[PDB]
RNA sequence: UAGCUAGUAGGUGGGGUAACGGCUCACCUAGGCGACGAUCCCUAGCUGGUCUGAGAGGAUGACCAGCCACACUGGAACUGA
RNA sequence: CCCGCAGAAGAAGCACCGGCUAACUCCGUGCCAGCAGCCGCGGUAAUACGGAGGGUGCAAGCGUUAAUCGGAAUUACUGGGCGUAAAGCGCACGCAGGCGGUUUGUUAAGUCAGAUGUGAAAUCCCCGGGCUCAACCUGGGAACUGCAUCUGAUACUGGCAAG
């Protein structure tokens, strides 16, 4: 339990690993508007119990592998 | 503007440059005085006027103007730069320092001392 | 009694079949030190018949302006047909810090605690023209609440 | 670094009189108040806008003694100081050591007033000071040192401004060695001529 | 090995140190896990020319802290 | 409306007070309702009727005391797209405090006094003056 | 400067460091990042703050203080907390 | 730092003076010598060049040059414009982008509120101390506009559900 950080999934082209966006808005800081702000980080994950497009809950972990560290706890959507 | 086209590219600035080429960030450079040349202002003056090619330290080479009342020039030795162009001829964008390494002062100004190489005269 | 001030005086120029016939304008405003100013313009051939004529236009014409403590209250703008005007209410003891023409406008109303801003053109004609509409445009907390309710 | 050379011309830029040479009949013009200026004496001063800021900056200047460095901290302080602009300056004024030292009795002149700090002679509240912007907190007395009391000048100083007007601000012992800066002076007990106005819209920019 | 030396703020000829509870090899005063208590060779009369809130002390030698020669003079040096 | 419904209203009141017609009236959504309840308790405006239940809309009174019409400047600020959530020691006060800020407060939209009396801002509405 | 990238991107394994690790070596998988500006060439040490501006904002990083980088120029390591 | 003795005794420059910009008159030179930041001055009476009296401002410094912001609303979010003053692609559907009619339910991310963490100390700022004052050294506060978490709020906005 971190924020239950949720986010999408992009492409699943890889052996037991994603890839999460994140929606996230945020003041411009110097304009003063709400620019939908997106990220994209890759997320461990074995079952391979999601897929493309769903919706997840993500928390964080030891790093695993390079540019990886990121463990999936649950899926609250369907494709 | 839109706002939306703010966001997507900056507010560029209106870009500002220099005029002194002399610079390499400093105030005067030294010179080895090329000749002394005497050409003469555009219409609405007359009266030519007396200026030098100046080989710079940096590496370049470049004109300036010897103002005061008459000067002591031979050629072949050292001048100071300071800027500040001159509006009437075409190219000479700065001065010499009136008083200074080779480049001595004139025969005896006596109100604005300072800004040529007069100094206090007697007493 | 009243209060003058000029403001500038030009080199204005005509051209008929002979030569250049010049003329001479007088720029002035008049206002008691209690609330009410006015306005004037006036040309002629030389330079002090002008003031003489264009003192007395402003000496009928003059505006009803409240004031509340010397000074302004709200931050009204005042734009008139070429220039921009920004009258911010300020503490008491501050100075008119003021440009041109409102100087002339503030210090004959009895103001004299504001600081003020002209934000566009500069010319003195149509400067004095917006600052009048300025204080024109704007309400005492009498205006205020006998208005509304 | 102060005015020296001549001192009742100055007075004769200004209009009216300033306060260096006083107490006998100097008053009606021993140097012809308003007729010379300079060479071109008696002549036609066309005024503008900016003098008129600009003759009260060197009007109250130099009716104190007070160059341009050392009249911007003065204005400076006269901001972040809680009430009037102008008033706390007259205040910061007012305050000032030879200021006091003159209008309590002691000297002919601020001038001599300041040569008399600067000599060793004016003691404030049991502490020795001669220097010459010690900006007096009400309550304290002035003095003068035991080695100074009666030199030449002191004894005939206070008679001149007697028939002066006796400030509200101060209270002074005209027998001996006792002062007391009472309260604030306001603008009412001031000099009334000098218009706070035309310094603080001066220095603004 | 951590330490309770005294800084030094001062002017010249004038100085005004603080009581500084940093580490041993660091900065000869730049650098400091908390700062608490003061120190003045000026007193004469100005006011309490030491001030230094000795729980705090009390608290970092129960850490482990050892301490130094000029602040050992201080604790006696206050009652 | 197309795209603001309380942006396109106050286009359609102060045409009224450049005209100085006796009634105004804009299709009226229960967002509308809460608007011209502040404008009439403040002493803005006199008068409201919502009318219709397929097309629910208004009829406002307008208030011009003389030759003068009373709602003098009345302006938006936070336009969509442009949100401006003031936390609530910023807030506006509109002319020195002489006029009143309508800013979208939880505990509805009348707001003067949201400054002490509530003690929650929010999105501005628009400033009236 | 619009394409870049194979130890590259991922997984079992051994091997490896004080520690997770593609940190390395065989094997399988074929990926990874990119218009929300990747690779590219040019330039620059970063912050607390200094200067200026009523404010926002604008140029700056000398001094004292925080943190890395470097020891004539390229390399590799030994000891050692 | 305090104290003793001489003797006005050792101690005043620097730029400007046509306009902006506070201060002016004369000799010399006559489109030559020269000034100058822009406007410009000099071709026999120069308040502008050179000199002299007098004046101005500042001061143990004053000017000049170089360098950053300010005036510049002259890259403008608070604070611009485009019919002719520089500026509406020759014109069309449109992908990714930005933006919601209208009612109810609901969630609490946007935002508001409340605290609790935390934003190193030193500068900036307000009351207060100490150098004979001031610069400077300094006690405590406020502020550091920040980010992350719990609790609360449902009017606007946002995803889900129903019209």
């Amino acid at each position: 339990k971190i924020r239950t950080l949720q986010g999408r999934v992009v492409s699943d082209k890889m052996e037991k690993s994603i890839v999460v966006a994140i929606e996230r808005f945020v003041k411009h800081p110097i304009y003063g508007k709400f620019i939908k702000r997106t990220t994209k980080l890759h997320v461990h994950d074995e079952n391979n119990e999601c897929g493309i497009g769903d919706v997840v809950e993500i928390r964080e972990c030891r790093p695993l592998s390079k540019t990886k560290s990121w463990t999936l706890v649950r899926v609250v959507e369907k494709a | 503007a839109t706002v939306n086209q703010l966001v997507r590219k900056p507010r560029a600035r209106k870009v500002a440059k220099s005029n002194v080429p002399a610079l390499e960030a400093c105030p005067q450079k030294r010179g080895v005085c090329t000749r002394v040349y005497t050409t003469t202002p555009k219409k609405p003056n007359s009266a030519l006027r007396k200026v030098c090619r100046v080989r710079l330290t940096n590496g370049f080479e470049v004109t300036s103007y010897i103002g005061g009342e008459g000067h002591n020039l031979q050629e072949h030795s050292v001048i100071l730069i300071r800027g500040g162009r001159v509006k009437d001829l075409p190219g000479v964008r700065y001065h010499t320092v009136r008083g200074a390494l080779d480049c001595s002062g004139v025969k005896d100004r006596k109100q604005a001392r300072s800004k040529y190489g007069v100094k206090r005269p007697k007493a | 009694e009243l209060q003058e001030k000029l403001i500038a005086v030009n080199r204005v120029s005509k051209t008929v079949k002979g030569g250049r016939i010049f003329s001479f304008t007088a720029l002035t405003v008049v206002g008691d030190g209690n609330g009410r100013v006015g306005f004037g313009y006036g040309k002629a051939r030389e330079v002090p018949a002008a003031i003489q004529k264009a003192m007395e236009k402003a000496r009928r014409n003059m505006i009803n302006v409240a004031l509340n403590n010397g000074t302004l209250q709200h931050p009204v703008k005042g734009v008139h047909t070429g220039s921009r005007v920004f009258m911010q209410p300020a503490s008491e003891g501050t100075g008119i810090i003021a440009g041109g023409a409102m100087r002339a406008v503030l210090e004959v109303a009895g103001v004299h605690n504001v600081l003020a801003k002209a934000y566009g053109s500069t010319n003195p004609i149509n400067v004095v023209r917006a600052t009048i509409d300025g204080l024109e445009n704007m309400n005492s907390p009498e205006m205020v609440a006998a208005k509304r309710g | 670094a102060r005015y020296l050379g001549p001192k009742l011309k100055l007075s004769r830029r200004e209009g009216t009189d300033l306060f260096l040479k006083s107490g006998v009949r100097a008053i009606d013009t021993k140097c012809k108040i308003e007729q010379a200026p300079g060479q071109h004496g008696a002549r036609k001063p066309r005024l503008s806008d900016y003098g008129v800021q600009l003759r009260e900056k060197q009007k109250v200047r130099r009716i104190y003694g007070v160059l341009e460095r050392q009249f911007r901290n003065y204005y400076k302080e006269a901001a972040r100081l809680k009430g009037n602009t102008g008033e706390n300056l007259l205040a910061l004024l007012e305050g000032r050591l030879d200021n006091v030292v003159y209008r309590m009795g002691f000297g002919a002149t601020r001038a001599e007033a300041r040569q008399l700090v600067s000599h060793k002679a004016i003691m404030v509240n049991g502490r020795v000071v001669n220097i010459a912007s010690y900006q007096v907190s009400p309550n304290d007395v002035v003095s003068i040192r035991e080695k100074a009391k009666k030199q030449s000048r002191v004894k005939a100083a206070l008679e001149l401004a007697e028939q002066r007007e006796k400030p509200t601000w101060l209270e002074v012992d005209a027998g001996k060695m006792e002062g007391t800066f009472k309260r604030k002076p306001e603008r009412s007990d001031l000099s009334a001529d000098i218009n706070e106005h035309l310094i603080v819209e001066l220095y603004s920019k | 090995m951590v330490t309770i030396r005294l800084a030094r703020h001062g002017a010249k000829k004038r100085p005004f140190y603080q009581v500084v509870v940093a580490d041993s090899r660091n900065a000869r005063n730049g650098r400091f896990i908390e700062r608490v208590g003061f120190f003045n060779p000026i007193a004469s009369e100005k006011e309490e020319g030491t001030r230094l809130d000795l729980d705090r002390i009390a608290h970092w030698v129960g850490q482990g802290a050892t301490i130094s020669d000029r602040v050992a003079a201080l604790i006696k040096e206050v009652n | 409306s197309m795209q603001d419904p309380i942006a396109d209203m106050l286009t359609r009141i102060r045409n009224g007070q450049a005209a100085n017609k006796a009634a105004v009236t804009m299709p009226s959504s229960k967002l509308k309702v809460a608007i011209a309840n502040v404008l009439k308790e403040e002493g803005f405006i006199e008068d409201f009727k919502v009318e219709g239940d397929t097309k629910p809309e208004l009829e406002l009174t307008l208030k011009y005391f003389q030759g003068k019409a009373v709602v003098e400047s009345i302006q938006r600020v936070s336009r969509p797209g442009l949100r401006i959530y003031k936390r609530k020691d910023e807030l506006p006060k509109v002319m020195a405090g002489l006029g009143i800020a309508v800013v979208s407060t939880s505990k509805g939209v009348m707001t003067d006094r949201a400054a002490r009396q509530a003690g929650l801002g929010g999105e501005i509405i628009c400033y009236v003056a």
